[PDB]
């Protein structure tokens, strides 16, 4: 069939829960006390009461927030729907099934 | 071929819009303040409006939705750090 | 730019808020905010929601 | 199902407040929320949702904002200039038109 | 008219009526922080 | 009016993407050499990762 590693056809993102990232030995990155989560980002929570997830679905703000600046620079001055010729076949929102 | 003598209805639809009558001498968009908008028999003048419109018979009541086109402006004033002042002025039609 | 611009100062990027007081009606509910922008805290309300 | 424990992401819709850009200090935000079903939900058949038995109580609210990670001479820089007489700051409506 | 251009309605242009050192920090962050929208531009027939 | 009590079960799909962490203070694309790219620590010293 299709081979993802050369024709990019993804399809298991979903299947992350949240990431951990640290330089030498304690050395956290982004940190200094940047996201609700320090010292990681997390993707994904089974039911949250505290008011984390987003976009009727089960994936968090701060996920949502860093995914829309990484593809379209939006964050900052508010979310709105990307413009469509930046919006690719390839790029995040273009691709976002939320489902319930 | 067996055909009868017949008579023609014509009608037309036009969903979602709102009619547009602008206040410009020739009708064009220019620029948001209008040539009316800026000559001087209007501005230091009194005037009344009267208004006629024709429409359609409907079996329940309906309304006839009018909206004035004015300027509604704020002016945002923060003289300290925690204090706040707000100028609206909104004319024609002043609160 | 690697200056002028950035910090690497503590702060977070994003606030989560939780109401000072609710009262609520059999029809309406009104909800309390307190916002506390901080020291060089920079913030465009655009931003904002519930 | 006709039983959805919810929840749903609302902005500010003010033309004033919703382009403005708030400087340091502490503010009150508070707003006045609507309950009734007839208003709040909208049915393909606009049958009387009180009458014919819809219902909603609202367990939470949270409020969420974003901010830039700007530097502190910067920063106040930017606070000082937009404090002035001659820089205040200004705004109008898109529809700008009295209804009746 | 005075008491519009007071209001910036029938008023002089954006970048002229903001402060240099303040339309030359907006014209450098304009790309990533954007500081049009947040000041009036009055259309003139 | 026979209506079972239910629970509420949420989703999504994301297909042909990849999750992005680009690495820059404040997660722009300022320039194509970030800021971060370009700062004293990364650049003068050896780090390991885990």
């Amino acid at each position: 069939g299709s081979i993802p590693y050369l024709d990019g056809t993804f399809y298991l993102n979903h299947t992350f829960k949240k990431v951990a990232i640290t330089f030498d030995s304690s050395v956290s990155w982004p940190g200094n006390d940047r996201l609700l989560t320090p010292n990681e980002f997390e993707i994904k929570r089974s039911v949250d009461g505290e008011g984390y997830n987003v976009a009727q679905c089960n994936m968090t703000k701060d996920w949502f927030l860093v995914q829309m600046l990484a593809n379209y620079n939006i964050g900052y001055q508010g979310f709105y729907i990307p413009e469509s010729y930046k919006d690719r076949m390839y790029s995040f929102f273009r691709n976002f099934q939320p489902m319930s | 071929k067996t055909a009868v003598d017949s008579i023609t209805q014509k009608k037309f639809l036009c969903d979602r819009t709102l009619w547009r009558i602008p206040f410009s001498s020739n009708f064009m968009s220019m620029g948001a303040l209008t040539d009316l908008g800026q000559n001087l028999l209007y501005a230091n003048s009194a005037h009344a409006l009267d208004m006629t419109f024709e429409v359609d018979p409907m079996d329940e009541p309906t309304l006839l939705y009018v909206l004035f086109e004015v300027f509604d402006v704020v002016r945002v004033h923060r003289p300290h750090r925690g204090v706040i002042e707000t100028v609206y002025l909104r004319t024609p039609f002043s609160a | 730019p690697t200056h002028d611009v950035t910090t690497d100062r503590s702060q977070r990027l994003t606030l989560r808020f939780i109401p000072v007081d609710r009262e609520d009606t059999a029809y309406s509910y009104k909800a309390r905010f307190t916002l506390a922008v901080g020291d060089n805290r920079v913030l465009d309300m655009a931003s904002t929601y519930f | 199902g006709r039983y959805v424990p919810f929840h749903i992401q609302v902005p500010q819709k003010f033309f004033a407040i919703k382009n403005l850009l708030l400087l340091p200090g502490s503010y009150t935000y508070e707003w006045n929320f609507r309950k009734d079903v007839n208003m709040v939900l909208q049915s393909s058949l606009g049958n009387d949702l009180r009458v014919d038995g819809a219902s909603i109580k609202f367990d939470s609210i949270c409020l969420y904002a974003t901010f830039f990670p700007m530097a502190h001479n910067t920063a106040s820089t930017l606070e000082a200039m937009l404090r002035n007489d001659t820089n205040d700051q200004s705004f109008n409506d898109y529809l700008s038109a009295a209804n009746m | 008219m005075p008491q519009w251009s007071y209001m910036h309605i029938s008023g002089q242009d954006a970048s002229e009526y903001l402060s240099p050192g303040l339309v030359q920090f907006a014209r450098a962050t304009e790309t990533y922080f954007s500081l049009n929208n947040k000041f009036r531009n009055p259309t003139v027939a």
